[PDB]
């Protein structure tokens, strides 16, 4: 019932930079405050206990400070593996409650995506559906625009995108876009193309294939 | 039904006077108190004054302590507010609000119970105090260059408001008309935009229809890719 | 010093009962000083503490959930469990089990879970399970990319390995919800182009709710 | 200095081991302990100290035969790693060597009731208990004419504070004059070296400084 | 003569959760305290009067409490139509005062789509140049725009405004206008809008070169 207000909700910082996250409980909680780190697909990890105590295996660049109604987690020189969502947690009265979290993203140099296009497999076409996939691999920053073209007509409404979370070693993103057509419409047209616009490409890059070659 | 209707208001030069009427209709027998509350767009509410019975109020805020005077005409069931020596900051949407008190107070039915809360609010009348001088807008295209955005900039008009529609109201999806901003010239500027399929640019005409009733000006502006 | 593995259905229908189990390794669930906790996080929302249980019987559940939740410890199996009745879509979440150590000098009783499991997703839905179809992403200045497409499964998640042996350079993308209401994702890996003529790559796509294992091997069109 | 720390001597409380005071001021970030643990009946214990007048210390006279008594920790640094000033940390004298069943009796000679504090150590790991105190069952029993209780370590990891997963818990008693406290333990035991005597129970023999008020304040002194 | 301060200025609460508001008041006030729900484009509507007594035929999810100085307003079950602004008044000093106002929000983080518009030839003939930057359909509301003209940061010559939260998708949009004289506009080449927002891993710049397209 104690409300934990964490700020900011999100931040981006370069490798080597000093990062600071604040937590303000809705009442004084003395030192009964913990900090958790949650990396994509891993178990949340207690980093700091009782406001300032570093947990085993946590690098000394992480430090917790404060008491009462204002607490700070500092990461003194950000590393790519520190990409995660961080939460404060009060242990002062029941129920334990958590801050809404702070997503820490890493700023790095621009990296152009590598682009790959995959035609639908023949096995799927027997199902009456054709999925065409475009892969944008290992790029930074997150914007990449993927335009589909079928015999040079721009498509809209018949594709979906998915983006990975930032990579824990090189801090890049990857993105898949899937163009879905009925098999009947797919065989009525010939040239299938994925066109990618991104800050790392001086002009857009197109990967394409010819149906039935 | 306890609704009241506010009439009057408009544009006035600073230093002039203006009274706003409030037709108290419905359940209100008008032995109960009434109040005025003003709000400028971009600011919060602010209580202005109150009236009770006959001449029991005499209740004015410190901002208008020497300028505004509150009248009551129970014979025609209308509440008034003579706003004299108007300054620039007096520009607001003046609301006429009902006043109710806990039944333990208000001993004599007519006189003032010094603890009121407003329950039924009115539609409100907008009063603008400037040295402005009504002016219709210029309308400029924001030209589009899977999804495209296009729009119209409606610039250099006074006073508010303007209305914008697209394709005579046939285009609604994806339209955003923004709040106007006030420029240093004292004129307003606003934008209205719409997002549309890129593929529609070439087949489909987009026209923004702008109406500025204060100057009875009416503009249709076709927005073309360039 | 302890390992904590969560298990349970993955899909529960609305109004039915959600049951989860936590397999504990490295310590005994019969120890006087540890308590066992569940926490959850709805998609895109905050963490919500559910409760704790001690071997001696002392429990405490979040008042938001107390009239629907119970926990138990199974000493014979070295497990502890969560039971949540009359579920709705609000209960779709990643559920984490955790251990803490009673430490009243620094913490309220049962309020500092410090060893967590990685969490298991539970989806509350009336839709049925569906196993994925898995399709290859075949290779086209030194480096080639390949992968496998995992299309049309429900609910989440799928896991993908390449060969647990090929691991460097792997990207498994977050799933996308298609307009059909089914999920799809891709897993990719970068490898030497000089490798395409002679070496083996098999993606392994595994989906426990549909009890599916599908192997695709990848190569030039 | 935390107030309770005056009794058992962390490096913090080094100045104030034998303090004489009419008015005692606690402070907010003060830590009663160097090595993570907590006092049993803690709030009750302080209220005793606040009104004490201050405290006088005298040695309980304990001596040891075959044990490490010089136990030191990263937690109590003090030029070099150290322990509580007023206690001894008892260890096997050879790693993994099973610890001796020992007995101690101390009797309250003085007219004022003595204050006695002792420790139970909960080791970081089941291993560390073994390394420190040997292996097998560990039991500690404390006996006084009004007091008896038995303590056993419940070894495990706990969140790392001051760099230690392990904990030490302090239990205290008041000993009437002419009363024996008997200490019996096979290990995990932190032993009092000195007894704490209140100054407002003194016989006006010039230690005596009677009746203090203990306050909690954020303000300076004047 | 008796100021009212509400906290915070604006809060973001997911639909369904309870949203607690604050109405701190200088000097004692208990007998009279009224809460209001002013939806955009509408007159205020009475919710609670006195302190806890709610108005007639209003939902039971609106709760009121407080005494003397600190006052709270909690909305139990939140609905998407509760995007109104809330105020609090007081007795008496023979002069009732209102509060500052608390904006209530109701989604997934969304980066703006950014568009830049050169001035029209029509406008330039009248002697002024408005360059417009549009940030469309983003969430949360916090966003920053910077204008550069031939890479020089502009100060003092732009204005911006932001829409109410969109009912249809819970997003916001923002329009910024850079205003130059005709003479100044024709003296420079590169016009750029730079946008910072939580949904963007790096700030995004949209620009044009005057006299090119």
């Amino acid at each position: 019932d104690i409300v934990m207000t964490q700020s900011p909700s999100s931040l981006s910082a370069s490798i080597g930079d000093r990062v600071t996250i604040t937590c303000r409980p809705s009442q004084n909680i003395r030192s009964f405050l913990n900090w958790f780190q949650h990396k994509p697909g891993k178990a949340p990890k207690l980093l700091i206990y009782a406001a300032s105590n570093l947990q085993s295996g946590v690098p000394s660049r992480f430090s917790g400070s404060g008491s009462g109604t204002e607490f700070t987690l500092t990461i003194r020189s950000l590393q790519p593996e520190d990409f995660a969502t961080y939460y404060c947690q009060q242990s002062y009265n029941t129920p334990p409650t958590f801050g809404q979290g702070t997503k820490v993203e890493i700023k790095r140099t621009v990296a152009a995506p590598s682009v790959f296009i995959f035609p639908p497999s023949d096995e799927q076409l027997k199902s009456g559906t054709a999925s065409v996939v475009c892969l944008l691999n290992n790029f930074y920053p997150r914007e990449a625009k993927v335009q589909w073209k079928v015999d040079n007509a721009l498509q809209s409404g018949n594709s979906q995108e998915s983006v990975t979370e930032q990579d824990s070693k090189d801090s890049t993103y990857s993105l898949s876009s899937t163009l879905t057509l009925s098999k009947a419409d797919y065989e009525k047209h010939k040239v299938y193309a994925c066109e990618v616009t991104h800050q790392g490409l001086s002009s857009p890059v197109t990967k394409s294939f010819n149906r039935g070659e | 039904e306890v609704q009241l209707l506010e009439s009057g208001g408009g544009l006035v030069q600073p230093g002039e006077s203006l009274r706003v009427s409030c037709a108290a209709s419905g359940f209100t027998f008008r032995d109960s108190a009434l109040s005025w509350v003003r709000q400028a767009p971009g600011k919060g509410l602010e209580w202005v004054s109150a009236i009770s019975g006959n001449g029991g109020a005499t209740y004015y805020a410190d901002t208008v302590k020497g300028r505004f005077t509150i009248s009551r005409d129970n014979s025609q069931t209308t509440l008034y507010l003579q706003m004299n020596s108007l300054r620039a900051d007096d520009t607001a949407t003046y609301y006429c609000a009902k006043d109710e008190s806990p039944p333990i107070y208000n001993l004599m039915p007519g006189y003032y119970s010094t603890y009121y809360y407003m329950d039924v609010w009115g539609k409100g009348t907008t009063v603008t105090v400037s040295s402005a001088s009504t002016k219709g807008p210029s309308v400029f295209p924001l030209a589009p260059s899977g999804t495209a955005a296009l729009g119209c900039l409606v610039k250099d008009y006074f006073p508010e408001p303007v209305t914008v529609s697209w394709n005579s109201g046939a285009l609604t999806s994806g339209v955003h008309t923004f709040p106007a901003v006030l420029q240093s010239s004292g004129l307003y500027s606003l934008s209205s935009v719409v997002t549309v399929p890129s593929s529609s640019l070439g087949t489909q005409t987009y026209i923004c229809n702008v109406n500025h009733k204060p100057s009875n000006t009416k503009v249709d502006k076709r927005v073309e890719p360039k | 010093q302890v390992q904590l593995e969560e298990s349970g259905p993955g899909l529960v229908k609305p109004s039915e009962t959600l049951s989860l189990t936590c397999s504990v390794s490295g310590v005994s669930v019969t120890s006087d000083i540890y308590y066992w906790t569940w926490i959850r996080q709805p998609p895109g929302k905050g963490l919500e503490w559910i409760g704790y249980i001690f071997y001696n019987g002392d429990t405490n559940y979040n008042p938001s959930l107390k009239s629907r939740v119970t926990m138990s410890i199974d000493t014979s199996k070295n497990e502890f469990s969560l039971r949540l009745t009359s579920v709705t879509a609000a209960d779709t979440a990643v559920y984490f089990c955790a251990r803490g150590t009673e430490d009243l000098g620094y913490c309220s009783s049962g309020s500092c879970p410090n060893h967590w499991g990685q969490g298991t997703l539970v989806t509350v839905s009336s839709a049925s399970t569906k196993g994925p179809s898995v399709f290859p992403l075949a290779p086209s200045g030194g480096t080639a990319a390949l992968g496998c497409l995992v299309k049309d499964y429900f609910p989440e998640p799928v896991t993908v390995s390449w060969n647990g042996a090929l691991t460097s350079g792997v990207h498994t993308f977050p799933a996308v919800l298609q307009s059909s209401g089914l999920y799809s994702l891709s897993s990719v890996v970068t490898v030497p182009s000089s490798s395409l003529g002679t070496q083996t790559y098999i993606c392994n796509v595994n989906h426990k709710p549909s009890n599916t294992k599908v192997d695709k091997r990848v190569e030039p069109k | 200095c935390g107030i309770l720390g005056t009794i058992i001597g962390p490096p913090q409380c080094d100045l104030h081991l034998e303090f004489k005071a009419d008015l005692i001021i606690e402070r907010r970030n003060s830590s009663d302990i160097c090595y993570p643990g907590r006092f049993t009946n803690e709030e009750a214990l302080r209220q005793i100290i606040r009104e004490s007048g201050g405290i006088d210390k005298e040695s309980m006279g304990f001596r040891y035969s075959g044990i490490r008594t010089d136990g030191a920790t990263s937690a109590c640094k003090r030029t070099v790693s150290s322990f509580y000033s007023e206690m001894k940390w008892l260890s096997s004298s050879m790693n993994n060597q099973v610890f001796p069943q020992l007995n101690q009796t101390y009797r309250n000679t003085r007219k004022e009731p003595a204050l006695i504090v002792w420790g139970v150590h909960h080791s970081s790991s089941l291993d560390e208990q073994n390394k420190l105190y040997g292996t097998g069952n560990k039991l500690i029993t404390v006996g006084s004419s009004k007091y008896q209780q038995s303590f056993s370590p419940s070894p495990g990891a706990r969140p790392k504070v001051n760099g230690q997963a392990g904990r030490i818990d302090f239990h205290w008693m008041l000993l009437d004059p002419g009363d024996t406290v008997t200490f019996t333990f096979n290990g995990a035991f932190i032993a009092p070296d000195r007894a704490t005597f209140l100054r407002s129970n003194a016989p006006s023999g010039i230690e005596y400084n009677g009746k203090s008020l203990g306050i909690q304040s954020d303000a300076q002194i004047d």
